[PDB]
RNA sequence: CUUGAGUGCAGAAGAGGAAAGUGGAAUUCCAUGUGUAGCGGUGAAAUGCGCAGAGAUAUGGAGGAACACCAGUGGCGAAGGCGACUUUCUGGUCUGUAACUGACGCUGAUGUGCGAAAGCGUGGGGAUCAAACAGGAUUAGAUACCCUGGUAGUCCACGCCGUAAACGAUGAGUGCUAAGUGUUAGGGGGUUUCCCGCCCCUUAGUGCUGCAGCUAACGCAUUAAGCACUCCGCCUGGGGAGUA
């Protein structure tokens, strides 16, 4: 049943680099299903980063997510990213019933050392 | 580092008159102690220069209160630096 | 003279006998080279606040001793090592 | 005047914590930096029993 | 008034940005998950930062009334991080492009709604 | 003789030091489950990885390093420096009392030790980072800044090296000379039933502002760069030259 999987109470896994937006959609123990990203839909460079690039991605995400049904679904937020502040609004518009918003910020307990230069 | 009660019999027994509780011979003792103490802990513990300088500091002073004896009175001096064996 | 507080951890899958057992050998072990128990407490069944490994729970229970500075660490930090049925352990003074 | 912080008395650790698990600033508290030292130690030590969070959300 | 090396420095100002005014900012009580995006003139003395901020016409307003306090250890912090020389000085802003291009989505309808 | 110095007695705080053990986050990698055509990068790109299943998600494992919150214009140390927790060993400092020794003190050439980082020798380890090096990008040119990797090294043990904008650019010791206001560790008194509050007095640090005074000015000002005494180190125009 990998395929057509039937549960509408996932988690919604978002990435979003400064540079690239990558969002799946998981179950809730997270299997992933289907997933969309700038890169896969013709935004290139800058116009990836820009917010609108997350949103519409998110909505490109969501319609596979809901073509084997899916309801309600929890956010996760991974890194510093220009298209998470509308994310919320955007997969709650795309006919979904978000229930718990969670940020999940990997902050490392100064494990190693950050690249020096940029 | 010497437990208070090895300290309290130290200057129980080095002792000069029964009130005495800081004079040459107590406190030259007591240092001896301090001093065999933290080299035994130098010898467990190489590199701890901390600890070592605390010590100059202890084998300064007692060799500082050994002169001021020696110059004050010689013949408890001369007593006292074979009790404890020191100063060849 | 100083008094050592320690807890320790046993995982909830072992036996009522087999905790019984392991409660009363590592008191045994504990005050057998000198030390002597003051007062050994099971404080039971409570929850944890992380997965250990994989075990959710636990039993709390503490052991309070006084001694010299090397007849409660010194066992534990072999045997509490090689024993898996211990999770977790730690010796504290006054 | 408790004057004295226990790491087995979870109570008072819990009072003095953050939503995130974290310890909390004395100016939030307005305790003392004694008594600040006390309670970090403590709860760095209930965190090393599992009686305290390190990262919790959920 | 811009060069590349002006973009080379918004970009890197942005991304240390967002990081000390989300993870440091500690003392204003109205935090706000927030997103960016900063220019500079051409010679570095003067930035802009553009963000947007969740909550009503209250709720940005006490936002940046706390913005405003923090903006010393913006600075300093920033100048603490960055080989730049000169710190520029920060004046935080509304994106509007947000609202504006909202509205700019609107008479869409208006296309769509006169052609069906 | 007890005032300086020191030992006592009762207390206090501390990332002071050395050794062993324990823990969480994060990291890279490995394995597994789902899952398809991208990932990361930049100003934009490109190099590179990706159909042999990448990236993303979830779980387990391996190893190394450093200890998010606390965290402070805070603390400790002679300096360099020292922040996860527990235990062992151990140095210093501060407060109050002060019966105890009774000037036992200060400074300190030569001498002997400690001494950031880098570096060298013998080994071990090696997760992140990264001189050199390889590629790409940029440029009139770019050997550099930017990106993709990456060796020595960063880590550990024992030795060597003995330098820094090693800085308070202010040597150490002592005494005197207006104040105001924070802050760390104590002590005492008063008020309040009670200090958990507060106020007053005080010792030792650590800050800011300011008289007299000093300075060429900036500025310092009881933590003096003021007023004095003791001892040590050092200077006598710039370059040549830290050279022969």
């Amino acid at each position: 049943r990998r395929v057509k999987k039937n549960i509408e109470n996932g988690v919604a896994h978002i990435r979003s680099t400064f540079n690239n937006t990558i969002v799946t959609i998981t179950d809730e123990f997270g299997n992933a299903l289907s997933w969309s990203s700038a890169g896969a839909l013709g935004f290139k460079g800058s116009k990836k980063s820009t917010p609108f690039a997350a949103q519409m991605a998110s909505e490109t995400a969501s319609k596979s997510a809901m073509e084997h049904g899916l309801k309600t679904v929890e956010v996760t937020v991974k890194g510093p990213g220009p298209g998470r502040e509308s994310a919320i609004r955007a997969l709650q518009s795309a006919g979904l019933e978000v229930t718990a918003i969670r940020d999940v910020t990997p902050v490392p307990h100064n494990g190693c050392r950050p690249p020096k230069r940029r | 580092a010497i437990s208070q009660e090895r300290k309290n019999e130290i200057i129980k027994e080095y002792r000069v008159h029964e009130t005495d509780t800081g004079s040459p011979e107590v406190q030259i003792a007591v240092l001896t102690a301090e001093i065999n103490a933290v080299n035994e802990h130098l010898r467990t513990h190489k590199k701890d220069h901390h600890s070592r300088r605390g010590l100059l500091k202890m084998v300064g002073r007692r060799r500082h209160l050994l002169n001021y004896l020696r110059s004050k009175d010689i013949q408890r001096y001369r007593e006292l630096i074979k009790s404890l064996g020191i100063r060849r | 003279m100083r008094t050592y507080e320690v807890m320790y951890i046993v995982r909830p899958n072992i036996e009522e006998d087999a905790k019984k057992a392991l409660v009363e050998r590592f008191n045994g072990i504990l005050a057998t080279e000198g030390a002597e128990v003051l007062e050994a407490k099971d404080w039971g069944k409570r929850r944890l606040a992380y997965e250990i490994n994989d075990f959710k729970d636990g039993f709390y229970n503490i052991v309070r001793v006084k001694s010299d500075n090397n007849k409660a660490t010194d066992e534990f930090q072999r045997l509490a090592k090689i024993s898996d049925d211990i999770i977790r352990y730690m010796v504290i003074r006054e | 005047g408790i004057t004295h912080i226990d790491y087995k008395d979870t109570e008072l650790l819990k009072r003095f914590i953050s939503e995130r698990g974290k310890i909390l600033p004395r100016r939030v508290t307005g305790t003392s930096a004694k008594y600040q030292r006390m309670l970090t130690t403590a709860i760095k030590r209930s965190r090393h029993m599992a009686l305290l969070p390190y990262v919790k959300e959920e | 008034m811009s060069s590349m090396r002006a973009e080379r420095v918004g970009e890197q100002m942005k991304k240390e940005l967002m990081d000390i005014i989300n993870n440091k900012v500690k003392d204003p009580r109205v935090g706000f998950i927030t997103i960016t995006d900063v220019v500079l003139t051409n010679d570095l003395s003067q930035a802009k930062v553009f963000l947007t901020v969740l909550g009503n016409d209250k709720e940005v307003e006490n936002t940046f009334k706390a913005l405003d306090k923090a903006k010393g250890f913006i600075k300093s912090e920033l100048g603490s991080r960055m080989r730049l020389r000169i710190m520029p000085e920060l004046m935080y802003e509304y994106d509007q492009s947000i609202e504006y291009g909202n509205k700019i989505e609107r008479m869409i309808q208006d296309l769509h709604k006169q052609d069906r």
